[PDB]
């Protein structure tokens, strides 16, 4: 019954980190174990921490316009090591057809820019409840 | 005291009088929509300011532009003689293709040129390293030799133009590349007017671009800064910044206070030289944001001037006039601006570009309507610009300097800033220092509580984002020109860094790498001139990072 | 006095020091762009102005908004408890199809209705009338009957929101119908908050809507303000317009004061009829322009509040404060808005929108991008509501209470157009008064003096116009949603009109045309409640218009 | 060789003055002989004053977007007189399509809002000459 454990990303050369710290303080706030992977790390870093921290979601925060390279990269990991059930959600700033170019991946959610934090709370809820 | 104490007094008994007069009967009517008003950043305000509340500041804090404190303006002409430059950022792609916008921007009106780079340049990478997948010349122009400068730079008289780099950590190899190019071209290094941001103490408290550990890089914008005022007379060797520390989610408050907590550490460890502040002062310069409240953003940038003047000659016994005359150049908040409704966005950087101009901004770029989008397109750019030129040519306001000189509350305001500034300046100092308190992730700690706040603030509707949270649309039919990334960029841009390695005397370029080391391990030593050197032998900015790292490491939270 | 004598004597020192020595040597380094300036209204302006330059101007004369001369604001609360009303003009086709604009504009935001008639309404002609033809609904909504104002105001709560009517020459006629429209929706009177233009003098001046010589004309001017006073607690009679007569080419000074110049004609006018100033002054309001000039604008609408308080006390002998309050609607500068390059209008209707809040506005209309070439479009009129909502809401302008009081420069230019603006209403008075002026051609001789200057000096370049005479472009690809005009407008609006007349007791409403005549043959008689009869029993515009027409003949210049 | 004498109109309800007097003040100026027809003036009164007065060039101001009414009824009533030989031009304000309407109709020149006087005094000096 323990508390919902979310990794919040950041991959590749991305140093925006204001809305993934107002994200990170909502879900803490909200009784989230929550975990950061700090800047600059690699899809590679960030599967990693996922798995071996066990957490339940996989946050990215990307602004960097980066997202349909660094996608797929996680995709074809998690499949790897046979952690495809893990919920993979984005959030940041990108075009509506990456959103949906995403989410065709297998990005279960892609709250974007001006997303109230509370959105952000019951969405993770939402999705680890259906699953 | 220049206000007569019988008029003051008049002042106070008459409105005291109007406050259960006029004022009770109307609040009956109908009551103000707050208890208390405050500005954006959180400083109570009052329903009128008269004289008696300016009472207590002497004439003399608010004075005359050009002439100590410098409350009113840097200059004592300003814009009726030269009006701010409008510097629009420009960066993409390859040097060839942002070399293109800088021409589109000059032909459309532009007065300076501002760059921005890729996150590898930004991070000291080259365009084929391992970390740099995906990311060349996507957010900003690849620069990773100086044969990618002449590309950018190529049919620009750099002795005619001014030329600023948003460049960091790896600013001082982006300057020797500069003065490479200037001597190369055959201009006279002391007719070169540019700058290079270079300020790293923001990047640990905001921006976050950073390579080396703190101490290291400090000594690197001082190298900057000694070469610079020794070697290029008319170049900005640093624009010491606020405005990445609001945009990172600060308050005006914090963006003054730190941006000054800054710019003290920066004097000390150059005069720690034994330059004398005078030799370098008065070529610093500054960077900070005009953001959405209209009045105390004009109230913060006259408050700045005069707690910079205040500090350069009282705690750093400046007696040049210059060192102590604060030089800005200013961007509206970006992070006003709105995905929903984007044309709206025109309205809001109106207002953002007018606050500069008021606040006496020496350079300004207004942000483009397609902010919260991408890159901007060509379009957007040009309404920027026709948005200060609206500024300077039909409003008047270049007219008359320091219009707002006077006006109660501004002054108040500006006033209620200075003290607060300096009292914040005070606790850094008592806290151990600017580095101590980034190390202990103090500043920062500050900045995310009040990001936080305005995000609460937002979702509440506590603070009405037109758009967002207020007069919301279900706009069905967005069209929007979106600027397109080039997917050759990286093909090209590697082309020309493997060829310029391929091209260079290996050997001599090997050598220079270790001399560089050399002078690294010297901390008295200026790493300017065997960077200059280097460039011009064909280095590359990940030759001459990536030996740096084996002797400093590299830095993380 | 407030300033102490030995602190205007050192400010005065150190600026005549600071001309020679920083201005001096700066204006050597880089001279000026003029030797002197000036605003676009054409007073000349210092480089800047300091405590000194407005030490002679009493602070009593500053003082507090809502407090006598009210030079701060008419309200003591102003914005921090309501803000200016969003009245956003709509007018085209028959009732029906402005009534869909209305409803359009109260979704976007608008919290007033403001009304713009076509020129067959305007100038008193019904739909059908030969000088009509191709003229029906085109520039504004067609009114000939009390039906057609049912229609227009359709589902409309009129005791719940404002609604204003820009009629003037057959102003009663409309104001006839909207009480008979009141009393059939069984409304109170005196809870119907709105406004009709009315102002005449300046249509002989400026707008040129007339249809009767001056003396019945103002006659009429006066009946609607006598029987608002007694009947309409909550009705504003009039608008005393400056707009039109800066919209014509005047400067501000001559908006200002020629606006002034018909106030006291008005009020000589009604007072004549034994009706005491604190009878109908309260109830008086104005219409002025937010032009260009950022500065002098605000200087204006604050000049044009004390010189109203002023004259309402001194030359009234007004009792009753609310007399001495100037309350105003604004629009933004239409003449300033450009064909070329249009989506930069924005920009400019930004600017001029603050200018008119920072200038204590009661009602604001802000413009269409669309401006130069045809009457709005729905999302042109959503722009400049968006333009409005952003300075209320996000710029923070609206929590300090004229926050420009205080600033040496708007101080001094407040008090430099009071002093031209009574100079100028005192050679009025010498010159034989308004009426004679007006008859001699003397305002429209200054107003189209100004007008041709500025066309030379737009030509010239010597008055900047970006996209005319400045930034210049050749653009090819200009897309541009224009408002149409619906070809069944005339025979849909015919068809009404003939419907009423046919249905109407034609034997009735001739003789009541009759009993008119009467009425207007005695001055001292009001013309009110026999038309709000008349326009019930089912009598056009036309019928009103052309039976006194038999009595008082027809205007021409 | 006697000066040009131009006829400045004003059609309909059109209460729009500003540019007719500016246009009025620019060749009065330059030397020509003006004729202004005053305010509300019927498209019969105009072609007659025009006539009557002997004018060289009938120019009509245009602010109210009647153009495409009032043009084809002044050539039918110049067609009428004897009267197509003079020289009609107009100004104002109207969309492009509208000034290529009337060009087609007969008009010989539009110029519109933001032309310059000296632009306007050289059309007709042009017009003139042409003739
Ligand atoms: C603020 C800002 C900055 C600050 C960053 C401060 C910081 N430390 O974070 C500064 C000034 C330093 C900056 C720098 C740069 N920026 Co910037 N910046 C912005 C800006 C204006 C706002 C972003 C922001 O913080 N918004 C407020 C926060 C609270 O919102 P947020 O990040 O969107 O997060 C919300 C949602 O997305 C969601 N959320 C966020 N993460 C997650 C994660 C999950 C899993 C979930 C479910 C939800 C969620 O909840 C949040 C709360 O509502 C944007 C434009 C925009 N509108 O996005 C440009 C923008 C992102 N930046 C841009 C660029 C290009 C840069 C630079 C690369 C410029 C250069 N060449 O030097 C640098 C890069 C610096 C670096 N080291 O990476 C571009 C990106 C282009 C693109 N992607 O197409 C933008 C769009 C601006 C532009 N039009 O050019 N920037
Ligand atoms: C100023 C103005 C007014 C003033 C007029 C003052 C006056 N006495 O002239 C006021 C405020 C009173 C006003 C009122 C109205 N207006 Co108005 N007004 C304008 C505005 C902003 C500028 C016109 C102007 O004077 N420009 C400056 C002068 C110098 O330029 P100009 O007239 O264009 O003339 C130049 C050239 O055209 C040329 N030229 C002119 N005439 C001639 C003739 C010849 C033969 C030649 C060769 C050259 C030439 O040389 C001149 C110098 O460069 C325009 C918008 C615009 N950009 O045109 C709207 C506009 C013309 N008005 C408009 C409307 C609808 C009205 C009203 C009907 C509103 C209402 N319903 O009540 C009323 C009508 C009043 C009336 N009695 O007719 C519309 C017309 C719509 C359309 N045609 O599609 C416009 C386009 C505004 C809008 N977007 O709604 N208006
Ligand atoms: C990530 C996000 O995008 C945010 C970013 O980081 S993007 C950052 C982009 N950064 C920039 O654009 C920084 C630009 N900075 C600058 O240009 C400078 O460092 C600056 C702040 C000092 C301003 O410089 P500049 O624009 O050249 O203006 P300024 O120095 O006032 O004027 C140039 C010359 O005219 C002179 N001048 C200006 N006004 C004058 C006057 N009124 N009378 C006589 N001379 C005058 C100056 O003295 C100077 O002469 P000099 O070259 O002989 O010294
Ligand atoms: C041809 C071209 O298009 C040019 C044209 O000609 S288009 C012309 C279009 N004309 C217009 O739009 C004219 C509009 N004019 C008006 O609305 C009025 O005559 C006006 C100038 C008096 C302003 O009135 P309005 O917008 O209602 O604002 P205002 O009267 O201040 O406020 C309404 C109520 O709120 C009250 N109020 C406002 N601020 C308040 C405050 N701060 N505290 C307590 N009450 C307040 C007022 O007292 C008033 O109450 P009342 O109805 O009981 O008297
Ligand atoms: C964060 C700031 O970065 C600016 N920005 C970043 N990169 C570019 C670029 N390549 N071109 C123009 N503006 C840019 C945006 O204008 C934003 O305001
Ligand atoms: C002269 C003023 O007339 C206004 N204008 C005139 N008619 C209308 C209308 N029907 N709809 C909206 N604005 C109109 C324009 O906004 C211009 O500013």
């Amino acid at each position: 019954q323990t508390p919902i454990r979310v990794l919040l990303a950041k991959v590749g050369l991305d140093g925006h980190d204001r809305g993934v710290k107002v994200v990170a303080r909502a879900l803490r706030d909200a009784g989230m174990d929550v975990i950061y992977s700090g800047l600059h790390r690699t899809p590679e870093e960030v599967v990693n921490t996922a798995i071996q921290e066990d957490v339940d979601v996989l946050g990215v925060s990307l602004l960097s316009g980066v997202q349909l390279t660094v996608f797929p990269k996680i995709f074809k990991l998690l499949d790897e090591r046979g952690a495809g059930d893990l919920i993979v959600i984005a959030g940041g700033v990108m075009p509506d057809e990456d959103a949906a170019a995403i989410r065709k991946l297998g990005v279960r959610e892609v709250l974007l820019q001006d997303t109230p934090p509370q959105a952000i709370i019951d969405s993770i809820r939402s999705l680890v409840a259906a699953r | 005291t220049w206000l007569e104490p019988q008029i003051k007094s008049q002042l106070q008994s008459e409105r005291k009088d109007w406050e259960a007069n006029e004022v009770g009967a109307f609040l009956k009517k109908a009551p103000e929509r707050k208890e208390q008003f405050h500005t954006i950043g959180d400083f109570p305000v009052q329903r009128t300011y008269t004289a008696a509340d300016i009472a207590d500041t002497p004439l003399e804090d608010i004075g005359l532009p050009g002439r100590y404190p410098f409350t009113r303006g840097p200059y004592p002409t300003m814009y009726r003689s030269r009006t701010w430059t409008m510097r629009q950022i420009a960066g993409f792609g390859t040097g060839e293709d942002t070399n293109k916008r800088f021409k589109y921007l000059i032909a459309q009106g532009q007065t300076g040129i501002s760059t921005d780079f890729d996150m590898p340049t930004l991070m000291g990478y080259d365009s084929d390293h391992p970390m740099s997948d995906g990311e060349v010349g996507r957010e900003g122009v690849a620069i990773d030799t100086l044969a990618d400068m002449e590309a950018l730079l190529a049919d620009i008289d750099l002795e005619k133009i001014s030329v600023s780099f948003t460049i960091n950590p790896s600013a001082w190899i982006l300057l020797a590349m500069y003065v490479a190019l200037g001597e190369k071209r055959g201009y006279d290094l002391n007719k070169l007017s540019g700058t290079v941001q270079a300020d790293i103490l923001k990047e640990y408290m905001a921006q976050k671009e950073y390579i080396y550990p703190i101490a290291p890089s400090v000594r690197i914008v001082r190298d900057i800064i000694t070469y610079s005022a020794k070697n290029l007379k008319r170049y900005n060797p640093i624009n010491i910044s606020g405005y990445h520390i609001s945009e990172a989610g600060s308050s005006p408050l914090q963006e003054a206070a730190f941006t000054l907590a800054n710019l003290i550490t920066y004097v000390n460890e150059v005069t720690k030289t034994g330059m004398h502040v005078d030799e370098f002062a008065p070529r610093l310069a500054f960077f900070f944001v005009s953001q959405g409240d209209f009045f105390e953003e004009v109230a913060k940038f006259r408050a700045l001037r005069r707690c910079y003047a205040k500090i350069m000659k009282e705690r750093f016994g400046a007696r040049n006039p210059e060192s102590m005359r604060l030089r800005f150049h200013c961007q509206t908040a970006a992070a006003t601006l709105t995905k929903p409704q984007y044309m709206v966005n025109v309205v809001r950087t109106s207002l953002q570009a007018l606050s500069a101009v008021l606040g006496g901004a020496q350079s300004l770029h207004t942000n483009g309507y397609d902010e919260a989008f991408a890159i901007p397109t060509e379009d957007a750019m040009k309404m920027a610009l026709r948005t200060q030129q609206i500024i300077a040519e039909e409003s008047g306001v270049a007219d008359v300097i320091d219009p707002l000189g006077g006006s109660y509350y501004v002054e108040a305001l500006t006033t209620e800033y200075e003290k607060k500034i300096f009292e914040i300046l005070e606790e850094v100092e008592k806290r151990g220092g600017t580095i101590k308190l980034i190390e202990q992730g103090w500043f920062q700690k500050q900045i995310a509580d009040f990001a936080y706040e305005t995000a609460l603030r937002k979702q509440s509707g506590q603070k009405p984002v037109i758009g967002v949270n207020r007069f919301v649309e279900n706009e069905e039919d967005v069209k929007i020109e979106i600027h397109p990334y080039d997917n050759t960029t990286a093909e090209r841009q590697i082309s020309r860094t493997r060829r310029v390695r391929a091209e260079r005397d290996e050997a001599k370029v090997q050598a220079m790498l270790d001399q560089l080391v050399a002078v690294a391990k010297d901390e008295s030593q200026n790493l300017m001139p065997l960077t200059i050197e280097l460039v011009k032998a064909g280095a590359t900015m990940g030759d001459i990072v990536e030996k740096l790292k084996g002797i400093w490491g590299t830095y993380r939270e």
